[PDB]
DNA sequence: GATGTGTAGCTACACATC
DNA sequence: GATGTGTAGCTACACATC
């Protein structure tokens, strides 16, 4: 036998039991360097290279997954590792190796890279695939190569990471991420947020170096489309940072990572970045509830609510640990007066009753901690600082007196007495003042108290700068008008009784409300709008009388004035209905309903198209409304293309008219009736848009007539009501829609929009159970376009079908009784 | 007016929790035994190193780039519970439904 | 594009072993 | 305690095939 043959049926024979399992390869990597030793020994050295190449090559045609081929690569990635071990171990303390043991390494490495790289363009995925992969678990351990061979790799593998194939698209970056020390992660970066693979960016995510630089687009991934890409920054990279997250991280993001992951859509989300604070972040500071609230900061974070309890839910043991002795109250901070607040709202809504007993201080008490609070703020003199600090902890400490037990007489009183010498105080901020109006309401117990207490808290907050103009005019200074509204709002939002009952409003209404509409400033006539807004909830007479303005603060008012204005005509119909329109004295509800198209119309505003939007949502559900000119008016603004560019007010619909068509058949009726003129009105604007040629031409900013015309047959499907009588079954509101666009199919001009509905027309739901008479009729059209027209092979073949369906069905019926 | 109303609402929310995006995501959403290392076939070798031809295994320079970068746009959470909420008085709510 | 089927990445519980 | 082990199921997501 020869040399070079028995070389051959050695490396042969490893191939051939290592594809078999993973026993021996611990054997056939000693096996391969004894052949290699013996090869180079005897001078065929290029021999055992040649025969290992060919072998490698049997396995690059396999799929992914295919079991043999990964066996095979987990081999030759092991071999080369063992290899350069032996190296390195070696150049660490053992002298150079007499037998040119980096040279043979050097040279073997170069040249089998330039061979599994011949196949680096095959048109087969599999091979390209094959290709990337065995360079991606072989590129740590190749160690110094040529440069000629360097630029030969980040050339094919720049080409590869836009291939076709994401798979192959996944192991380019693999190649990648190891040149990434700092044009690698200049790429990487690029694929991290334009390539379509969730896995793409994924593997791009997490392998990336995640440098000060590339911090920002790794987290970003955080609102990524996909639910993986989502839990893995919460359980994957923030874990890898550990506390580095506190000082390599602006809070600004800080505070936002936190915001979605508990508030996200998908449970799994949720606990990843729930169990994130809770158990790592938690141990990671040694169990200090203090310095993790010190992290997330506790005065300007929004979300320290929402993150405490998923905390106290993950841990009940640290609950019984908390520590609140008389002995302190005296260093008090941001952290701990939310702690305050945090644990006893914690308790009362859970009802951990053994806390409740002693773990607090009594309501008597806890007013003389308040109050210290207080004084210290705004009775006497890094300034606005500590003004700040105060607050936060007075408005702590007030939320969690809100909710306290006053059968005790004597710490009510004592509270009383502290939250109405602190409403009185003039420079009070707005944070403060709307908790301290929440407390004094709790103290009542009597509407009308609670009322009398309030309106004299602002009258004598006005009396006394009308008293102070006395000098040398009757009327107090602009200040004092936004502090007397801004006390009357959340007095106000509070009442729930008529004007009746209580006349000291009309006064006040008199006295300052009214003169705030009639103001030149606009804050303050929004304000006024609000308070007035809130009265009217309570006595109809006061809506009627002021529909009339409210109507045109809203078409001539600014921005601001016409945001406020529009919510309040809402609200009012909310709660009366139409008892404040249509009637002797009462404004036509026809000029309102105008007043809605032109906000609703109105692009310059998107904010105030969404109140139109959800406003008048609300009004069709609660059956106030009935106009079908109105209702038809605003399934197009969702689909129109001049909306789409306002977010907040397609969720608004996409969530409003589901519900609103399977909330109730009279609902659901109205659609149909009007879901026919919608889809031509929309037809034309997409033939509009897509002929037209602009330079701002978006035409994908619009869903096409097909998937639309989908949309209207789901929400007129009788299926999808929620009370299913049982009588539904029969329900003809299906048909009669679809027999109206067949009515219409006649008014469109483009082939290509008249087959975008034929395809999807079969989509509808047929029962013998339905009323006869109504599916000949919807045969008959079916039947007279079946034929008198021009049709695509597809149209017909779809609209023969849904023909033999009726016909198949007349069949189940007349053959009866 | 809560008793049932409570439920109705809660059907919808989570009926409709992955639907907020609207738009077109209206939409619910929704071998080889052994190897012969040993035979000799090496033509198929020159099989495998074949030139692309009119195989296009590449990417249209439309899908290579992506303005939305895939992310999530924002959330307003609208749920069954920021309808019943009145605008100007929040506590209280209407009793839509009914 | 509509499918059916496979896959990735969990997620939970019962457990041992030291 | 923690650390493994095995087993089970789940769901959004790929790819497969026509």
């Amino acid at each position: 036998i020869d040399i070079n043959t028995k070389i051959f049926n050695s490396v042969a024979e490893v191939f051939q039991k290592a594809q078999g399992s993973y026993a021996g390869h611990r054997k056939h990597i000693a096996v391969l360097k004894k052949i290699q030793s013996k090869a180079v020994e005897q001078g065929y050295e290029d021999a055992f290279n040649f025969w290992f190449d060919k072998l490698v090559t049997k396995i690059l045609p396999l799929k992914k997954n295919e079991i043999i081929g990964d066996r095979i690569v987990k081999l030759v990635a092991a071999f080369i590792a063992s290899l350069e071990r032996e190296l390195i171990l070696a150049k660490k303390q053992n002298y150079k190796l007499t037998n040119d043991e980096e040279g043979i390494f050097s040279r073997f490495v170069d040249q089998f890279i330039r061979h599994v790289l011949r196949g680096v363009e095959s048109p087969d995925k599999n091979v390209r695939f094959r290709v990337l992969q065995l360079l991606a678990v072989i590129m740590d351990n190749i160690g110094e190569i040529d440069e000629s061979l360097f630029n030969l790799l980040i050339l094919s593998l720049n080409k590869r990471i836009y291939d076709r194939e994401p798979t192959v698209r996944i192991q380019a970056v693999f190649c990648l991420t190891k040149f990434q020390d700092e044009e690698a992660t200049r790429t990487l970066v690029a694929s991290i947020q334009n390539d379509p693979s969730a896995e793409v960016r994924r593997a791009a995510m997490l392998n990336l170096i995640n440098d000060n630089n590339t911090r920002p687009y790794i987290l970003e991934r955080a609102r990524d489309v996909n639910i993986v890409n989502r839990r893995l920054v919460y359980s994957r990279i923030l874990k890898s940072m550990g506390r580095k997250c506190f000082d390599d991280i602006e809070p600004h993001i800080f505070d936002q990572l936190i915001e979605w992951g508990l508030e996200d859509r998908e449970l799994s989300v949720r606990n990843a970045c729930k169990r994130l604070i809770a158990h790592d972040w938690l141990n990671a500071l040694d169990g200090d509830l203090i310095e993790l609230l010190e992290k997330l900061d506790v005065s300007r974070s929004s979300v320290c609510v929402k993150a405490i309890e998923a905390l106290f839910q993950s841990r009940p043991d640290i609950l019984s640990k908390i520590k609140f002795p008389e002995s302190i109250w005296k260093d008090f901070t941001v952290e701990i007066a939310f702690l305050f607040r945090a644990i006893y709202l914690y308790c009362l809504d859970n009802n951990i009753t053994e806390m409740l007993e002693e773990n607090f201080p009594e309501a008597s008490k806890l007013s003389e901690h308040l109050n210290h609070y207080i004084l210290l703020r705004y009775h006497h003199n890094q300034s606005h600082f500590d003004y700040n600090t105060l607050e936060f902890i007075i408005e702590q400490l007030s939320i969690a007196a809100e909710r306290y037990d006053y059968s005790d007489e004597v710490g009510r009183r004592s509270m009383l007495t502290v939250v109405r010498n602190m409403l009185a105080l003039t420079t009070l901020s707005e944070p403060l003042i709307k908790i301290g109006i929440r407390v004094m309401k709790s103290l009542s117990i009597n509407e009308k108290d609670f009322v009398t207490m309030a309106i004299e808290i602002i009258n004598d907050i006005r009396d006394d700068d009308i008293e102070k103009q006395e000098s040398e005019e009757k009327e107090a200074s602009s200040a004092t008008i936004v502090l007397c509204l801004t006390r009357s709002s959340y007095m106000l939002e509070l009442v729930n009784t008529p004007l009746t009952e209580n006349i000291l409003i009309a006064s006040l209404m008199d006295t300052l409300i009214t003169p705030a509409v009639r103001n030149t400033a606009p804050n303050i006539r929004e304000l006024g709008v609000k308070n007035l807004g809130l009265c009217c909830l309570l006595d109809v007479k006061l809506a009627i009388d002021n529909m009339y303005i409210l109507g045109m603060c809203v078409s001539k008012g600014n921005a601001s004035l016409k945001y406020i204005a529009l919510q309040v005509i809402v609200d009012i119909f909310s709660v009366h209905g139409n008892t404040v329109v249509d009637g002797e004295g009462k404004v036509d509800s026809i000029s309102l309903h105008k007043i809605f198209y032109k906000v609703l119309k109105n692009n310059g505003l998107p904010e105030c198209q969404v109140i139109a939007a959800e406003g008048l949502c609300k009004l069709f559900l609660a059956d106030v409304f009935t106009d079908d000119d109105l209702f038809e008016t605003l399934v197009l603004s969702y689909f129109s293309p001049i909306n789409s560019s306002n977010e907040a007010l397609v969720q608004a619909f996409a969530f409003c008219i589901p519900v609103y068509c399977f909330s109730h058949p009279a609902h659901q009726q109205r659609m149909s009736r009007t879901a026919a003129d919608i889809l031509l009105r929309l037809c034309v604007l997409w033939d509009d848009l897509q002929s037209s040629v602009i330079p701002e031409v978006d035409r994908e900013a619009m869903l096409k007539p097909n998937i639309i015309f989908q949309q209207l047959l789901f929400w007129t499907d009788p299926r999808n009501l929620v009370n299913q009588t049982g009588s539904t079954k029969k329900d003809t509101v299906q048909l009669t829609f679809l027999i109206d666009v067949l009515k219409i199919y006649a008014q469109i001009e483009k082939k290509e929009i008249k087959k975008m509905i034929i395809t999807n027309i079969n989509a509808i739901f047929l029962s013998s159970e339905q009323d006869y008479s109504t599916l000949k009729e919807l045969l008959e059209y079916s039947d007279d376009i079946a034929e008198n027209d021009n049709l695509d092979n597809v149209s017909k073949n779809a609209l023969d079908k849904l023909r033999n369906n009726l016909n198949s069905l007349i069949e189940e019926i007349n053959e009866r009784s | 007016m809560s008793i049932f109303e409570k439920d109705l609402m809660a059907y919808f929310d989570e009926n409709l929790n992955r639907n907020w995006r609207g738009r077109e995501h209206w939409k619910v959403r929704n071998k080889v035994l052994e190897i012969d290392f040993f035979k000799t076939d090496d033509s198929f070798e020159d099989k495998v190193f074949a030139s692309k031809g009119r195989t296009k295994i590449d990417m249209p320079i439309k899908n290579r780039k992506n303005d939305t970068h895939y992310l999530l746009p924002d959330d307003f959470h609208f749920s069954t519970d920021r309808i019943t909420r009145l605008f100007i008085k929040p506590g209280q709510k209407m009793s839509l439904f009914s």
